[PDB]
Parts: structure tokens; C-alpha cells; sequence
DNA sequence: ATCAAGCCTTCCTTCAGGTGTTGCTCCAGAAAGGGTG
DNA sequence: CACCCTTTCATTATTATTATTATTATTTTTTTTTTT
């Protein structure tokens, strides 16, 4: 069962790639040293083969959010808005493992040993949630198969094979965004401002000068100047869900967490309000389903996961989780 | 080190009174002299034994500059690598060439 | 037209220097300033000195895995210098630019490395288009010959080991035959 | 260094029908071998706690190849045809091996030098010098006859 | 019979390599000690001579999914999408033992050193299914021979004979994909959330005190973060696939698992979606088979493996795994 | 004819070497004792003495394909391809002791010490495939006589004398390749999975008993064998180029006819092993007849006296000859 | 034309005790007899 | 005649071993020539 969630970022996607990248006050990513670099956080990029001149692929970059980071998100709003809904309306508690484990498919950092007996894979491969993802002390496989967020651009002709072919973005895809820290107390002016801080002006000023001993001379301080590379808005991505011989209950689980998928942020960066973004389109095995007022279609999925959330009890999260 | 006559053309005649070079000193093994491409690819393909091996021919060449034509007499020759009197392997064919002189 | 088509004998008096004629044949050389003095009797090559700066080996045996601006600036000066009017050019400065254009174009092709060098005198540029692939062309010399004479005072490794010198100048093995020094 | 072969049974190692129509008596020969087999190893199992198959593991030590090797061939008072006989086979003695191992090509190899009393004579065409035993080798075996042999044989 | 299956990856590949291999904060791979270590999965490489500088060939490394992984992946696909189906479509149930000896090699890992009879091995190899996959108690060799997935790559191109000259990429294809799991318990954030944890906040208060436990300290706890090389998604990569004397319903049952082998991941990576590709050709003895709806020509394979899923029975499997 | 033979593998090559070789999980190929080790089957290795240096001349290891093992495979490809269908588009038949010998050498192990008879050496070592192949249960010569396959490399330079400086490789050649092999009822997930065995989910658990059991049998062991076996062998690595001397002491020219038609049927071949993970197949790139180069993409097109003498004497070929060189004398 | 010129902790966890076949075979003697061309 | 072939005799009676040991990692900076 294939699924592709084609988006519109509102704001701009900074999922933060790993890497003390560095930056000068005009480009030059990662300039060679004594030309003053600052630190610089780039969004997660993706190498991949694309079809450069006639004839010939190179791998070249384009920017991405995990594979991995909204499958998280995916099972984050699922859980938040479907299956933690679900568990108050019937009273049941889950444990901490329990509630770990849904969250992160583990409880603790150590998979047991023992694979799970088979009735124990078909009772949980069968659950919706469980299916979706695995995990686990006994590690289980899981039903759901969730892809990177590739934007319609050229880097991806060749991963869009199908679909997709319009709407194509030739030029790069990111901007510098710079943020700076100010200190406060460098910044109040008035003493009438400082009639609120307990010690009086003196108690400031003696911060100023504790700033002022760091200026002369390694506990940071205040003030500093960052840039981040971030994903430029409005550019259309596309999302593949990929599904493992899935019942309807979780067909119907994926499309209850995606109908509410906007509320969320695809990204970091959370204070920036970065990672919000409406969905142009939703295709189950490549038929059109998307409404402005969330999914129209699926309703053997949606009758499905009516079902399944009704009957469905803390056990087969605390069972799950139990390790050997 | 190669391709020079120092051989006296004003004595044409005679090489028994030879006597414009004396004595030659190799003051180092002539590793790494050639950096042409053609030879740095060679070198990348066969590893050291291209290097050790024209390191051997630009050694023979320098100490073909003593002797020019026969009849000559007391000619010098010196080597002052001091790898030449270690025990390593590595320098074992400039011993060779060097076996062929004696005393 | 210069010698024979198919030569029935060669005999090479001082053999270890003939591959390094090769070397030298296949190898073109662009040489900045005596260009740059004869257009004062382009900024564009002045942008490529600039660029062959940010590239102690300094750009050797490497085709084109450095490309910073090298072949827009080397389009640039192929341009440049090949459109200039060949009416009022002097008689010994159209033999500079037709050296250094030939130098350009062979660095044109990307079948040839690319090496910089300096001159002794002074910090002077220097853009070469060698090749360490010789093949070819020392095939092509001992396809047009019958027979062939190797000689030299410095020509075996060991012996009679002249495996080393027929990877020099690329000689056939059923057609080498490595005598007996004395 | 130890050079292990193994010989295994290749009615073992069929298996197609077009793979057994070759055989006389075909699909029943073979399994007959099969069920021989069988029973040879079911006996030999019994024996443990005299026809043998054809599954042979083995092992033999063998020289490293790449060696140089020295051999002195020394003449008590030779006459100089004997001394061309022995240069005539140093010539053509290429394409001969040493010491057997003939199916796994053992024993290839190449001279790499002939010292003749000490001065080096071989080169890679065969022996350039000693033109003296090559023209004495020549006249004798121009005047080489098998009458010779008989006498050295029969009376 | 030589089968020629150009595949292109859509998704990056992952075929993990075993070794306990560690990344920098940056790309540096396996560093000296000392350093900030985190652990790094790579890919499945393997060595090739290839020319580095036109006449020195080189062992480079390149990349790889290994043939042992592909045979399986091709073996599964037919396995589970053509032979069980048939198989239930008769009604035919084999035993738990045929059932191992058709997904593995054999059902028990201690084979019987003893010779098969003849008739027996010419009605496996002339089996379809058990003729391409040998093995059993009494190890039959197959006619199905896997060879390794390759890219179009210049560092393969003595591996690719001719014909694939224009489709080969050059440069490094490879991608450093980072990974975290937070604790999902420091991301719970208000007391709404911790109603479906039983005991409530205090109880998740009490699972934040063993982290600051294990802060100031084998147990371990949920947050790890750490990176695993996967190849770049998009490139073109080839597959051989050779049978030797193979009947004509085992070349039939090789295009039947191809043909229906799109949808299907390339082991490594299930959850985020790192195995899907899409099959670009399919060479039949040099002749170019594939189309965008499968396998056209061919026509005698796919009837003769049609043929021979008629008559699939039980008894075939349950002789082959039926140790001496 | 002297043959020399290179041929490109375009996959790996397994010849395992016998012996009991492990390797840890990071690629330390037999480490010392106490640390978690894996079974490596390492590919077929010999000592040569090689250039080191500038001769500081040492036994390195140089990874090959053992000669008996080309050999046998030159005595299968021409069996398959030449021999057999030749002997069968007529109605010559084999009996199994005479396939045995064919293919095996002999038909038996226990050989006669009793020799043979001359008109019988002559006529075995004068027929096409038999004085190749000399077995039988008197011990023939036979007079094909089959290097092993040397990889072009650094290491073999004193065994390849000149002209193979060039496309010649050097350092490490090999790579180990690790396999998983996966308990396939693990796999298991739903009921759909589940059907074709037998019970079902109950014989399927049942099995996940036994496979928990075994594990606290091992556990008790270390503080009956299951299907989860990860384990390791060293393959050399592909694309590399290889030399094959095939040699012939005054051959009669439908021998080396056959060795030339077998070399035709040398592509499509496999090697040395590992026929599961398709390891061993190659490309010839050279065929040289007493030095002179005699192979296009096509195929030979060269040595036609030696084809049209082996086409002669392949009409010519019946079991007879076959018959009489598998009769034991004692049997 | 200049400053602020990145901060903190993340720094892995199970599974992988490989098992079967191969475990060698021949001959290394000269008489004296009988049937041959 | 020389040669070429087939079959007689003996009854021995334990059986140590070489315990040696086996798969790599080193330099380094010229300035020629006499061609289009």
C-alpha cells in the first residue's frame, strides 16, 4: 500500500543537519580559518543522483527532512490526537514503558535477546499502532514504511519518476537566516527598568562588568551571532508512505493522523515557527483522496480504525513493551 | 649528475694525464629526482620498486662522470650517504654497484 | 613529410632520453607573463591567475577533479586570445599567442593532465597540459618501425633487465630483445 | 606450503535428465551407483565404531613458486661436444619440468642465468657464447649414429 | 541464461556492513581516540579493481547490496507472491521444515552429509522453484546464481562488460544519515500527557530521575544518537542474474518474481523507507524485456512457469527438506 | 602450445581454503582467543616469493585458483560442451564407470598397478580428450597440464616474466563478505503468513518454543542446531585480471583444438565457487597461442589447423576408446 | 569601516555458541613355463 | 632359436611421526630540451 502526501510549506523547513558548519557575513560556506567564521547549523541535506548535463548523473545536493524524523512525527500526531484520546475515553493506563515504547519503540536501550512468539507478532502485527511501528524488547517489524521529504525539484527528477514531472524549482532551495543574542543588560538604559531587579542598578552594573572581564580575556556569556540554512517556503514536497501488507485499521490509523497533519511543524527550529505547512494533495495507491477539509475517500480505512479504536486497550501496549 | 664530458680535450693523446675530475663525491643517494608525470604514474603503479630502481640508474649515471675513456689513472671515488654503511635493505642495490669497485 | 612513413631500421644512440622527448613533445605549456607583456604592445586571464591561486605539490597529475572557475576562464582566454586581429599583430607575438592557444586548447581536451609550475628567475606562473599516458603514441613509433636498435650506457635495471626501460617507451615484448650489456 | 586437492564422485555431481542420457543404462545405473555409495559409506560408518568411492580429500606440500634455484652440472674432463650437448639442452630444456606434479603444471619455470666456469653465458634467447661447444655439439651430432648406442648396449 | 535487471534505487540504499565502524561530528570516518566518537553503520562496499588514473587499476571501494541479500530478495518475491498462492489456491500446505527449506536453504542448520539419489536431484532441478534454490538436508546446488547489485559507476566499469558505458555516474555515492532517539518522556511537556501514564506525573518524574541518574553516571537509557552510511537515492544500478541449463519454467518463475518485484525493498532500512527502487530494464540474453508494465516477450517462460504452478504440490517440498 | 589465457572476472572469486579460520566482527582475520569470533572460509591462497622492496625477496600470500581446479573445470567445459554432445547426437553410449573416468580420472579409487600396453599409451595419448586427461585405473600421463590462476599483481611478478607490467594490480586484493542466514519463521507476522505451514500459527510457535529452549541450552553451555548462522568468507575482489597457462607436451593438433574449442565455451563458465552468490563468472580478454595474441570479442578466430583437427576428430569420436581406457585390468 | 564572532548532551543495543564429506589409493619380483612366430 | 608372457614363495606384526608453529605498514621535491 503506497501512499504520497504532497505538501506546501508555509514557513521555512530547518530540520538542523549535524555538523559545525560555518559561515561568513556573505556566503562561503565552511570558509577556510582567520576570515572570521560563525557558526553556522545547515538543514539536513540528502546527496543524490540526478541528471546534471546530457548523459550524465551526478550526486548533488538537495535539502530534505528525514525519513526517520516524520515517521516519528507521523506516530507523534497519531498517538497525540488519536490513540491518547482513545485510552482517556476508555480510562486505560499505559506504563511508563508502555507509553515509551509507543513513543520511541523501545523502553529501554536494550533489545531483548528472545524473538517474540508468533501469535504475539500476528496479535501486534495486526494492531494498527503496533503494525505501524515495531520495536520493541523483541525488536517487531512494522507495517509502515516512511519515507524522506524530498522537494519537487530537478535533484529529484530521478527519484520522481512518476508523477510530479510540473512544478519543477531549477534554482536552489535555501537561504541563510542569521540570528543574533542581545544581552538585556546591556540593552535597559534606565534605571527606572531597573527598579524590578532585586539589588538595584548596582547588581547590573556589576554584570556589566563580568561581561566586561570576558571582553578583556571559558563560561559563555550572552550575545552571540548564529546563522542557519533553512529551506526556502512555499516550494511543494512530496512524502512517500509505503505500507507491508496493511490491514484497514491502519491504513485508516495513518489516515486519521494525517487529516490533522497541518497543525504540526515538519522541522526544527520550533520557536521560529518553522515547519508549517498545508497539504495540496494525498494519493492511496495513487488516487486522489485530499479535501481542504482533510481526507474525502477512504471510508472502509476510516470505518476500519472506527473499529479498531473502539476495543482497543492498554494490554497490547504493556504486553509489547514487557521485556524478557 | 648525467650527461657531462669531464674528460680533457686538450689531452687527446694521452689519458694517462687525464686530470680535470679527480675526485667525485656523492654526497646522497639520488632518490626522487625525476618528477615527470609519466614517471609519477609508473611510480603509482609499481610502488618503490620504480623509484628504487631509477633511484639505481641516476645513481650509475653520477658515477659515470669518473671514468670516460680508458687509460686513465687515480681516480677518486667517495660516497658519503651514510646509508650506504647501514645495515638497511632498501639501499642494498646502490651495495652492488658499489661491489664493483675495490679497496 | 619531416621523415618516413615506415622506418625499416632506427638505431637510437642515448636511449634513456628518448621517452622523455615523448615527455616532452605531448607536454604544453602556457606561460603567463611573456602573454601578458605582448597584449600591452585580457582581465579574463588575469581572473585565471587568480583562480589558479587557490589551487607543497600544487595541482599535480590531476585532469579535472579541481575545477574552481579553471575551464570557464580557460573558454575565456581561448576566445579571448584566438579572436584578437591577426592584421597589425606583429611577426614574433602572433608565434606567443598561437603557443599559448595551443597550450589552452590542449588543456581543452581533458585527455591531457594539468601541472602548474613556477620559473627559477621569479614567482611566475606557469600552466602545463602533459600527459602521463604514452601508449599510444610510442606504439604508434614502433608500429612504423622494422626493426629497431635499444642503445644507451643506462639502460638495464639488473643484468640484462630491461623490463623497466621497455615500460618506458612502451616497446612490444614480442618485439623486445634486452642483449647482453658489456 | 600445503596445496590441499580434493577428487569427488561426479555421479555426485549431475543432475539434470539431460545430464544422464549419456550414461548406459541411464537414470537406474546412476542410482545404482547412488545406492552402491550409500552402502559403501553406511559400511565404513560400521567399520570405524575394502572398495573404495571416488571422494578423495588429500593434501601436499609443495615448493612456493617465484624461487630461484641453483644447480651445478660439473664435467670430470669433458670433451667439448659433451660440453655443446649440455648447452644444446640448457637451450631447449624450457618447455620441460622438474620433480612431476605434471596435471597440476607443477615444476614450470624459467633460467634465469648459466655460469659457464663462473662467466655468465645465458641470455634469454638461449646461450650466446661458447661457439666452440655449439660447432663441436654440431659435428657430433651431424656424426651421431644409433650403431654406437647398440655397442654400448648389446656386446 | 543471463538475465541483465537494471534497477534505479528511488529511496537511498542500505545495506548494512557489520564492523564497528564511528563518525565525527563532521564526515571524518573512524577516527583517531580522543575525539568525539559516535558510531557510524556503512553501507556493504566491495573492492574493484578499476582504473584510478587510466592505466593503474586500483581496488576502489563501490558500494553494494550483496548477491547473497539479492537472491533472497528475488527468492521472497516469488516465495511469497507466486508459490504460496498457488500453493493455497490447491489447497497444498507444506510442513514448517519445507517451509524453512524454501525461505532458507534448508530447515536445519546440520545437514546430513550424504548424497541424494539421482532421481531425486533430477526432479528438484527440474523443479522450478527448488531447481533455482538448491540446498536442503542434503545440499542440492540450485541454477540460479545472484550476483551482487552494481551502479552504472565508473569505479565498475571493468565489472560492466559493455552496452552500460553512457549510463555510468561518477564520484562518491554515498551519504552520511544521522539518527536520534530522545526520550520522549522529557518531551512530554504538560499534565494532560502524563493522564495516560499510569500513576500519573510523578510517576513520569520518577523515569526523568534515573536519567539524571544516568547522567551522573548494563542498562541503558532510550536516548542514543548516531549515523549509519547509506548509498544516495536515485542512481542507476545493474543486476546479473545467470542460470545455468535452466528448464523453461524456472527462467518463467525468474520473470514472474521480477515482473511483480517492484513493489519490494531492498534489505536495509524497512522503516524508513530505504529499499524501494524501480526496475529501469531487463535484459534476456542481451535482448531488452522490460517495459513500464512488466516484462513484455518472453512469452514461453511465462506460460511454461503458468504450467508448472499448476501441478504444485506439497510432496516435491516435503521430499527436499526430508533429511536422510 | 604454451596457452596463456586472461581472463576478467567480473564477480568475485571464492575458492575456499580449507582449514578453521575465524575473523572478529571489525574484519581481524584470525584474532586472538576470547573475543567474540566468527567462522571465516578464506579464498584460496598460495606463498610465492615475490619483490618486496629491492630484493629483500619474501613469501607474501597471493590469492589464486588452485590448477587442479582449472583444470577441472577445462576437462567440464569441453565434457559439456564438445565431448558429450558430440558423443550423444550419435548413439555412443557411456557406461558409468567410463563417465566416472571421463570425469573423475578414474572410476574407482584402488587403482591396478598393472601398467598398460603400449599401442594402448599410444592410442589413449594420441585420441582428443584422453591424452589431455590421462587417468583411467592405469595411471595414463596425460598431456594437458594446467597453471593456476594467477591475478595480474605485484605479487606475481617473478611468475609473469614481461608484458604484464602494465594492467598489473598491487596491495590488498581481497574483501570479506559477511552472510546472515535468517530464521525464516522469525519472519512470521500475520495469519496471511502463516497458512502454508501446517497448523499454522501452532507449529509455528511450537518451533519458536524450540528455538527459545535452544537458546537457554546455549546460554547454559557458555555460562541440535538452529537456522540463524552469521558467519564470513573472503572472496577476491572482481574486475581483476588473471593469467592461465595451459600447456601441452607435443600435442597432436585436434588436442589443442580441443583445449581452443573448450576456451570457446570458457565464457558462460563459473570458476572457482560460491554458485549460489554467482561468484566466479569472467570474461576472457586474451588467448595466446606460443605467444601470439589469438582472441577477438567474437571469439578466436585463429588456430584453424588445431579447429578443423579437432572437428576431424570429433566426428571421429566414440565410446570405444572411452570403454577400453575405463577396463580395469583387475576388474 | 565593527561587533557578537555557539552554546549543552547526545558519544549505542541485542544477534551471530556454523555445521556436514573429506580422515587415500597403487607399484616398485624375478623366477620358470608354454605357446608363439 | 631368441624373445614374450603368466603365476609361486613369506607370514613380519606394530606403527614413532618435525611439535615445527602459521597472512604488513618505505621516498620525497628536479628545471630540462632545441619540436610544431
Amino acid at each position: 500500500m503506497q501512499i504520497e502526501v504532497t505538501v506546501r510549506n508555509i514557513t521555512p523547513i530547518f530540520s538542523a543537519a549535524p555538523g559545525s558548519n560555518y559561515i561568513t557575513i556573505d556566503g562561503t560556506i565552511n570558509p577556510p580559518p582567520g576570515v572570521s567564521r560563525f557558526p553556522l547549523v545547515r538543514t539536513r541535506m540528502m546527496y543524490v543522483a540526478a541528471d546534471v548535463g546530457d548523459g550524465v548523473i551526478k550526486s548533488v545536493p538537495l535539502q530534505i527532512v528525514p525519513g526517520n524524523t516524520m515517521r516519528s512525527l507521523l506516530r507523534r500526531t497519531m498517538l497525540k490526537h488519536v490513540i491518547e484520546p482513545a485510552l482517556v475515553e476508555k480510562g486505560n493506563k499505559l506504563s511508563i514503558g508502555a507509553y515509551a515504547t509507543a513513543y520511541s519503540g523501545n523502553a529501554t536501550g536494550n533489545p531483548d535477546g528472545v524473538p517474540s512468539s508468533f501469535d504475539e507478532i500476528a496479535t501486534m502485527r495486526a494492531h494498527p499502532f503496533i503494525g505501524l511501528f515495531g520495536g520493541g524488547p523483541r525488536m517487531l517489524e512494522g507495517r509502515l514504511m516512511v519515507d524522506s521529504l524530498y522537494p519537487i525539484h530537478t535533484n529529484a527528477e530521478r527519484i520522481l519518476g512518476a508523477g510530479y514531472e510540473n512544478e519543477m524549482m531549477s534554482g536552489p532551495i535555501t537561504q541563510v537566516v542569521w540570528a543574533r543574542r542581545m544581552d538585556p543588560i546591556l540593552n535597559l538604559g534606565s534605571s527606572e527598568d531597573v527598579e524590578v531587579i532585586n539589588g538595584g542598578a548596582v547588581a547590573a552594573n556589576g554584570w556589566i562588568q563580568d561581561l566586561l572581564a570576558n571582553s578583556k580575556a571559558n563560561g559563555r556569556g550572552l550575545k552571540a551571532f548564529n546563522a542557519h540554512e533553512v529551506v526556502i517556503p512555499g516550494l511543494k514536497w512530496v512524502w512517500r508512505i509505503s505500507l507491508d501488507r496493511p490491514t484497514d485499521a491502519q491504513v485508516g490509523l495513518v489516515l486519521l493522523a494525517l487529516n490533522k497533519m497541518t497543525n504540526e511543524r515538519i522541522a526544527g527550529g520550533h520557536s521560529k515557527d518553522y515547519g508549517r505547512f498545508v497539504i495540496d494533495g494525498v494519493s492511496l495507491n495513487g488516487e486522489q483522496v485530499w479535501s481542504q477539509s482533510g481526507i474525502t475517500g477512504g471510508e472502509q480505512y476510516f470505518d476500519a480504525v472506527a473499529e479498531a479504536i473502539d476495543g482497543l486497550s492498554s494490554k497490547e501496549f504493556e504486553q509489547f513493551a514487557q521485556s524478557a | 649528475w648525467t650527461g657531462i664530458d669531464l674528460s680533457d680535450h686538450s689531452l687527446p693523446d694521452n689519458p694517462e694525464l687525464d686530470r680535470l675530475l679527480s675526485d667525485l663525491v656523492i654526497t646522497r643517494i639520488p632518490v626522487g629526482q625525476n618528477r615527470s608525470l609519466t614517471h609519477e604514474r609508473r611510480t603509482a603503479i609499481g610502488g618503490f620498486r620504480i623509484i628504487s630502481q631509477e633511484a639505481a640508474w641516476h645513481f650509475r649515471q653520477g658515477l659515470g662522470r669518473l671514468v670516460r675513456r680508458p687509460g686513465v689513472t687515480h681516480k677518486n671515488l667517495w660516497v658519503l650517504d651514510a646509508r650506504i654503511y647501514g645495515g638497511a635493505a632498501w639501499v642494498a642495490p646502490f651495495r652492488q654497484i658499489l661491489d664493483r669497485y675495490k679497496k | 613529410l619531416s621523415l618516413p612513413h615506415f622506418i625499416d631500421t632506427l638505431i637510437v644512440d642515448e636511449a634513456h632520453l628518448l621517452e622523455q622527448a615523448f615527455a616532452s613533445v605531448y607536454t604544453h605549456t602556457l606561460r603567463l607573463r611573456p602573454l601578458m607583456r605582448t597584449i600591452e604592445g585580457l582581465d579574463a586571464l588575469k581572473e585565471l591567475f587568480t583562480q589558479m591561486q587557490v589551487a607543497t605539490n600544487t595541482s599535480l597529475n590531476v585532469p579535472l577533479s579541481d575545477v574552481p572557475e579553471l575551464i570557464p576562464a580557460l573558454k575565456d582566454t581561448v576566445k579571448t586570445l584566438g579572436a584578437l586581429p591577426t592584421k597589425g599583430m606583429s611577426r614574433d607575438a602572433r608565434s606567443v599567442i598561437r603557443i599559448a592557444t595551443r597550450a589552452a586548447n590542449d588543456a581543452l581536451s581533458g585527455h591531457s593532465r594539468l601541472r602548474i609550475e613556477v620559473t627559477p628567475v621569479h614567482s611566475y606562473p606557469m600552466l602545463l597540459s602533459g600527459r602521463s599516458n604514452l601508449q599510444r603514441a610510442l606504439l604508434g613509433l614502433w608500429n612504423a618501425t622494422g626493426g629497431a636498435t635499444l642503445v644507451s650506457a643506462t639502460l638495464f635495471t639488473t643484468g640484462d633487465n630491461g623490463s623497466l626501460t621497455r615500460w618506458k617507451l612502451e616497446v612490444p615484448t614480442e618485439r623486445a630483445a634486452f642483449l647482453p650489456p658489456v | 606450503q600445503v596445496v590441499w586437492a580434493r577428487r569427488m564422485d561426479p555421479i555426485l555431481n549431475l543432475g539434470s535428465s539431460e545430464d544422464v542420457e549419456v550414461i548406459n543404462g541411464g537414470a537406474v545405473a546412476a542410482n545404482g551407483w547412488i545406492q552402491d555409495l550409500l552402502a559403501n559409506s553406511k559400511a565404513a560408518a560400521s567399520k570405524k565404531k575394502n572398495g573404495r568411492g571416488l571422494k578423495a580429500f588429500n593434501a601436499h606440500e609443495v615448493v612456493i613458486p617465484g624461487l630461484k634455484w641453483v644447480w651445478r652440472i660439473s664435467l670430470d674432463r669433458p670433451t667439448d661436444a659433451q660440453v655443446g650437448l649440455v648447452l644444446l639442452a640448457l637451450n631447449k630444456m624450457t618447455n620441460e619440468r622438474i620433480a612431476g606434479g605434471h596435471s597440476k603444471d607443477y615444476g614450470r619455470f624459467v633460467i634465469d642465468g648459466v655460469s659457464l666456469n663462473g662467466e655468465q653465458v645465458w641470455s634469454q634467447s638461449g646461450i650466446t657464447g661458447g661457439e666452440q661447444y655449439f660447432d663441436a655439439v654440431a659435428e657430433a651430432i651431424d656424426g651421431l649414429s644409433s650403431k654406437e648406442f647398440e655397442q654400448f648396449a648389446q656386446s
